[PDB]
């Protein structure tokens, strides 16, 4: 809004809004720039990156886990409470999910993300 | 429609490869906004372009159908498009002048005792006719005059003479130019190269017009260039009232107001009195002319190769020294009419550019300097004197402008301690010093400027206290130097 | 001033101001001196250097995601609150980007820093 | 209008960048009221500013355009702007004087028996002319007096003159100043650096006016001085008739009423028993005078170039002493010219400053003191010595008034012990004696005093007992010390 900042995230695959906790990250997908030097400072040089969501949901809920660690081609939408949103296609379930005490974190991924509206 | 098709609809349909063959050697036409150029030039008879009309040349044979073959701005196009073809090229034609179309004429005499060649160099261009042994003067000027028809871009007609009561041998051929002005008379030589030599027993001479010629008003033609950017301009009319309203508008597009730069670069042919007394007379620091004595060939062309060569090398970099670049295809003078190292320091300090020959027949480019040697109380100043001055100058000044319009497109100016805060799009006379220096930073790792802290220390940022809407910035750089004079000194021990 | 010291940072991208978090980073550019031992001491050994300068965006401000991962050349200006100014020209977003929580994580790097000011 | 700009409306609505280039470098017209300067300097012919009148000169080339080029003022306002650009610069001009604008002339006589160079250094001017061989002292004359024609910046005038039944070589330049007064003649040399000489075979002579002049009157022009406080002024008039009205003006500022302080920074040139004399006559602790003996530039440019340079570092501070600031683009005298340690001393001890020559070819401070020496029962006076003390003493009071005028700007005043309580906007002695107790804690922690419990101690503080509104303090600072002098006693062991 006119002074409204970022306080909460919302998650959403195929259209259901994760029930997620606090603290979701988002890495976009762009470039990853270094850094050369040799005698001197030269410049920069790129890597490609790919854009990645993390959060975290409590078991027992309406989305199994079975129908968690089965994400292979979905779409995943990351949209912050002031307005901006993310939209990522064809993305996957990374990494080892793990259900410790009620919680289970996603490392849903994707090859590109565009900010949509 | 950047490439004119010929034979080829616009509107095919089947799926298939076409493929022409032309003889002419056309140009890209490729927009390139820095390097826009004009050209001055008169049209002869046969013309299909309105004089004082700018039109886009990008072929020689365009220009040839456009101005009439052998005119003076077709010639002047093909010599700049065989030099130059990555600059737009923008060519003007102009009237008639005032004057006669006779040139001169060529009288030959004598009988031939001996096989050989006679070789006759119009304006520059080689013509040989064969020699045989007792052949008479007018059959060697018949011949001529049947060569001289079939070259069609000598900028001369012939035709052949013989009267009087002298021996049959002798006819004189008279020549007429295809236009007129101050630049119709031509140069004619009968020996230029090594090894050749007029057959025994042929007496040949030239004798040139007692007329004057005047040049074509450009009033019309300056009034009708546009307002386009023309970075560099050739103009082959060195008179007084045609360089003046040169300098006039060039002067004009040069202040603050229109801030269309412009440079004009012209030749002058002639002997070393009259070039010195003409570069001591022009004080301008807007037109580099070069003077030359004894030429093959028509000044223009020499202006206009020396002018495409060096709007390559400003825009490929504006502070590299213009020392040892070489003119291709120029016919350099005779050795004894090229200008001794006096005559060249001489002519420098007098504010005319000179040249050079290269160890081989090539001319070379020595040094480009401006007319400009005069302060305004009538004092010496060097400044404004090297070309690289003024394109360093133009390139920063553009520079400048691009680079406040792209970072601050539209903003709202406050007085500096001013309590703003973060979010609004307001600029302070601190953004400015900032972005200046930012810039200056740039500038000197182009290799355009040396000294830093100076020019910090110099700089002053301050808002108007009349229009309120008009930021007032006063800067200094410190153009770097040129590599000109390498001074040694060995002491042998022997 | 007479006795003020450092308790805050501003950093300014292109004129605009950024909303930095507390504990704003900055690395002048210049030489690293190293140490040399044999069988004595004998001195240091230098290293060129790079000017970074770090610090962290809410989400959802008026400067959005995309365009922070699309800078590459950029003037970046760190600014103490006593007086003291730096200047980074041609600089470049270095590392990978990440909105964790509502914080963004900005490494504005550059090969050369000079103190204007 | 800070900016002032050439060729730009001021009246402009299309929106764009207006870039213009000027070969002047004008120095920002910020103000600085903590660092008003006035020069005084006369005014040659063809001169644009009224004569008594001062005005705001921020760059050279005003400077020459307003006071004429070549003058005295212009010359001293430009070595003043080339080592201080923060400074606000008044300049004022001065009449004519009494006296002969003669000042001498070049004899020059002889043949040249080889190549060479001769160079000639006019009132500090590098004047080089190529030298031929067989070439006669005419000739020579005849390209001298062309070179100082083409150089404008000579407050000089040649011209040449041939005569008697000598020989056709011989022939002397007659030298004219711009203008008339006791600084008008001015110092000819021939070898300056090293490897420079004369050619074999010229012979080189300069011979004096015999004639005095006299220096302009200065009562209008220390009249029409204003109101302003000038921190620093620059009188290169060094003549008892004008010094004795600077004098006047000044400790009449100096004193409790006008609290307008000013000092006068002086250059003498002549011998040392001349500086003597002068330093030991006069006994001002408001006046500074450096003496110099055979120095190739006139005095004024000195004096501008101190005055400068000592201006801007007790700006800087007012404590810090000046031991080893330099002197940019001042050429020292020849090495046999310059005092030796005993001289320089003995010039210390006389009220003359002192400079000094560093390793290379700079001109460098050694100590700035006053012309303060007796007391005023005829004793020795070491107070109001160096200019550190007057800097000090003028800060201290500018800072009291300021605290003073700004924490209480109109208040009431009660005695001490009398019950006012809480509320009410009166004064007690005891409140002022608390602010200046605070106030020198802040000098203090500044570095400009030293000792705080004898301060407190000697502090006092009472109301009048007549006034009934005046307050009476009487205190006093412990001015700090400065490192001058380092002795050291090495014992080897060997």
């Amino acid at each position: 809004a006119g002074n409204q900042r970022q306080g909460v995230a919302f998650i959403r695959v195929n259209g259901m809004e994760l029930e997620s906790m606090e603290g979701a990250s988002f890495t976009p997908s762009g470039i990853t720039r270094e850094e050369v030097t040799g005698s001197r400072v030269y410049g920069w040089k790129g890597k490609p990156r790919a854009a990645k969501v993390e959060c975290k949901i409590p078991g027992g809920g309406p989305i199994g886990l079975d129908e968690i660690i089965d994400w292979e081609n979905i779409t995943v939408e990351f949209q912050a409470d002031t307005g901006e949103t993310w939209m990522l296609a064809n993305a996957w379930q990374a990494d080892e999910p793990k259900n410790d005490g009620g919680e289970i974190s996603l490392v849903l991924m994707a090859k590109q993300s565009k900010r949509i509206a | 429609s950047d490439i004119s098709f010929n034979a080829i609809p616009s509107d095919v349909r089947v799926p298939l490869t076409y493929i022409e063959f032309d003889n002419s050697n056309a140009v890209s036409g490729t927009p390139a906004p820095r390097q826009r150029v004009l050209m001055f030039g008169q049209s002869g008879s046969k013309a299909s372009a309105a004089p004082n009309v700018p039109v886009r040349i990008r072929s020689g044979s365009q220009a040839s159908a456009a101005f009439g073959q052998g005119s003076m701005l077709a010639l002047m196009a093909d010599a700049f498009l065989n030099a130059n073809r990555v600059a737009e090229l923008w060519c003007i034609p102009q009237g008639n002048g005032t004057g006669n179309a006779a040139v001169g004429e060529i009288s030959l005499s004598g009988t031939a005792g001996e096989n050989g060649s006679l070789v006759t160099y119009i304006a520059g261009q080689r013509l040989a006719v064969s020699v045989a042994a007792g052949a008479t003067g007018a059959a060697l000027a018949d011949l001529l005059v049947a060569r001289i028809k079939g070259q069609p871009d000598l900028p001369v007609t012939a035709e052949v003479r013989a009267d009087s009561g002298d021996d049959d041998t002798h006819a004189d051929v008279v020549l007429s130019a295809k236009f007129t002005g101050a630049l119709s008379a031509v140069d004619v030589r009968w020996n230029y190269y090594a090894g050749e030599t007029t057959p025994y027993g042929i007496i040949t001479a030239f004798k040139a017009a007692s007329g004057k010629n005047g040049n074509p008003d450009i009033s019309a033609s300056i009034a009708g260039m546009g307002d386009l950017q023309y970075k560099y301009i050739v103009m082959p009319y060195t008179d007084e009232p045609n360089l003046n309203l040169l300098r006039t508008e060039l002067q004009e597009r040069w202040g603050p107001v229109n801030q269309a730069d412009g440079f004009a670069v012209t030749v002058l042919s002639g002997t070393y009195g009259d070039i010195s007394t003409f570069g001591v007379s022009r004080n301008d620091h807007l037109i580099s002319c070069m003077g030359i004595a004894g030429a093959p060939e028509p000044s223009y062309l020499y202006a206009a190769t020396l002018c495409a060569v060096a709007s390559q090398a400003l825009s490929i970099d504006p502070a590299r020294p213009l020392q040892t670049l070489t003119l291709p295809g120029r016919m350099p003078p005779a050795v004894g009419d090229r200008f001794t190292w006096s005559e060249r320091n001489a002519l420098l300090f007098d504010g005319i550019s000179t040249f050079n020959v290269n160890d081989g027949g090539e001319m070379q480019i020595e040094r480009m300097i401006t007319m400009y040697r005069t302060n305004k109380y009538g004092d010496s100043d060097p400044s404004y004197l090297n070309v690289n001055t003024i394109a360093t100058l133009s390139y920063l000044r553009y520079s400048l402008r691009t680079r406040i319009t792209q970072k601050f497109p539209n903003y709202k100016l406050a007085s500096d301690g001013t309590r703003f805060a973060t979010g609004q799009a307001v600029v302070t006379p601190s953004v400015i010093k900032t972005e200046l220096l930012a810039l200056f930073e740039e500038w000197e790792n182009a290799g355009l400027v040396e000294d830093f802290d100076t020019f910090k220390e110099e700089l002053y940022v301050a808002r108007n206290k009349d229009d309120k809407d008009r930021l007032d910035v006063l800067c200094g750089p410190n153009l770097i130097n040129q590599f000109r004079i390498f001074a040694a000194q060995v002491q042998f021990i022997l």
